[PDB]
């Protein structure tokens, strides 16, 4: 990928990977993650019905005009992997997408994380287990740190992370798992999930004998 | 409105035979022309190859002539078969309308022209797996609601390969959903959980169940959440 990134409000100017020779004929694709494709620009300047007129492509007029997709008023929601399908007179089919100008859109506001915590469910402490689940949403930006307690003491055993990701809302999402035995669990007073974020924390805490 | 919906089957072997499916709505597939695409961890998107009306196909030559392509007009469904898969084969597969342009450059009794497609309506994708080990099917767990709205879920458990997807109440309960992307555990395991935010007043008479599938293992589980029962 080719990374760019734009400022909220600002106009993107996406060149394509690969310059024509001749007559060209460009289609531009948008890829969100968790979604498929979408056409935003056909035979160079094209525009498909439901695409805003935001999103714009160079009309090939017998310049060196370098094939270029211009964004206006950037939007969070425009922040996605962006391809030039690029077709030209002089270099046969082009069976490649070419790579992906991979759009970060920043100045977002902050924005704290939602944090929900539970402990393991009867269900699985009755199948011998227990997962204690931290769920974290809706935070930007998305560098955080989770770290997990036992009582007051920190915690490295049984610990799982994603990686922050962005949401359709274009903020982020993660989540942490705690595995433990049963009788860790019920030995404790009490477990937390700790999410600090732009220099604040959410807490949350479950204790076996709360309900 | 036409609507295109593949189904493959989540995981094959290595040196063993890919098959997808487009089931398409809406519109006969006589009226386009259709091609396949896939999104491999890591790389860009890959063009695998595209079929006209007189049931005619071109291949990249990426594919090295491991795949077919082909419709079935009395399913109205689009075919894709890859055979010899390796893990590189490991993608996200979608069936697109491909809509054929022709760009004069010249006279075209001089052939002084090309062919180009532009991909107009796509599927949403069904991620194929390539790998050795076998599948595995969820465990679910009920993620009991807060006692004192109120956040409840399910815990998708220890699940291969990806993906796994999740509704509420069969289809009928969407607003406050948020199904959280999977971990990825040293076991090489899934995880996911899948949360709802309800009226806290609503618990104990409005039934929460949260439909998990996992199409790799055939694994439906229906699974109620309710209030602790303390």
């Amino acid at each position: 990928v080719r990374p760019l990134s734009v400022a909220l409000g600002e106009t993107a100017r996406i060149s394509c990977g690969r310059q024509a020779l001749g007559s060209r004929a460009v289609q531009w694709y948008q890829h969100r993650p968790g979604q498929a494709p979408i056409l935003l620009i056909y035979n160079n300047q094209d525009r498909p019905s439901g695409i805003p007129e935001r999103f714009s492509g160079t009309p090939d007029i017998n310049f060196g005009t370098r094939a270029t997709l211009t964004i206006s008023g950037v939007e969070a929601g425009d922040e996605a992997d962006y391809y030039c399908h690029m077709w030209d007179s002089r270099s046969g089919f082009s069976w490649s997408f070419g790579g992906a100008t991979r759009l970060t859109v920043l100045g977002q506001p902050k924005a704290a994380p939602s944090v929900t915590l539970f402990p393991p469910s009867s269900e699985e402490l009755q199948a011998n287990k227990a997962t204690l689940v931290c769920l974290i949403s809706d935070f930007y930006p998305g560098a955080v740190t989770v770290a997990w307690k036992a009582d007051s003491s920190p915690v490295k055993a049984g610990v799982e992370t994603t990686t922050p990701s962005k949401q359709s809302n274009n903020k982020y999402a993660a989540s942490s798992y705690l595995s433990l035995t049963p009788e860790q669990w019920k030995s404790h007073r009490s477990y937390s999930c700790q999410v600090t974020h732009e220099g604040s924390t959410v807490e949350k805490t479950v204790a076996p004998t709360e309900c | 409105q036409v609507q295109l919906q593949e189904s493959g089957p989540g995981l094959v072997k290595p040196s063993e035979t890919l098959s997808v499916t487009c089931s398409v709505s809406g519109d006969s597939m006589n009226n386009y022309y259709w091609t396949w695409i896939r999104q491999s961890p890591g790389k860009g998107l890959e063009w695998i190859g595209y079929i006209s009306d007189r049931e005619s196909a071109t291949y990249n030559p990426s594919l090295n002539s491991r795949v077919v392509i082909s419709r079935d007009t009395s399913k109205n469904q689009l075919s894709l078969k890859l055979n010899s898969v390796t893990p590189a084969d490991t993608a996200v597969y979608y069936c697109a309308t491909a809509r054929r342009g022709q760009r004069i450059y010249g006279v075209v009794s001089f052939g002084e022209f090309f062919y180009y497609y532009s991909m107009d309506v796509w599927g949403k994708g069904t991620t194929v797996t390539v790998s050795s080990a076998s599948t595995k099917g969820p465990s679910v767990f009920p993620l009991a609601p807060s006692s004192k709205t109120a956040a409840l879920g399910c815990l998708v458990k220890d699940y291969f390969p990806e993906p796994v997807t999740v509704s509420w109440n069969s289809g009928a309960l969407t607003s406050g959903v948020h199904t959280f992307p999977a971990v990825l555990q040293s076991s090489g395991l899934y995880s996911l959980s899948s949360v709802v935010t309800v009226p806290s007043s609503s618990l104990g008479t409005q039934t929460y169940i949260c439909n998990v599938n996992h199409k790799p293992s055939n694994t439906k589980v229906d699974k109620r959440v309710e209030p602790k029962s303390c």
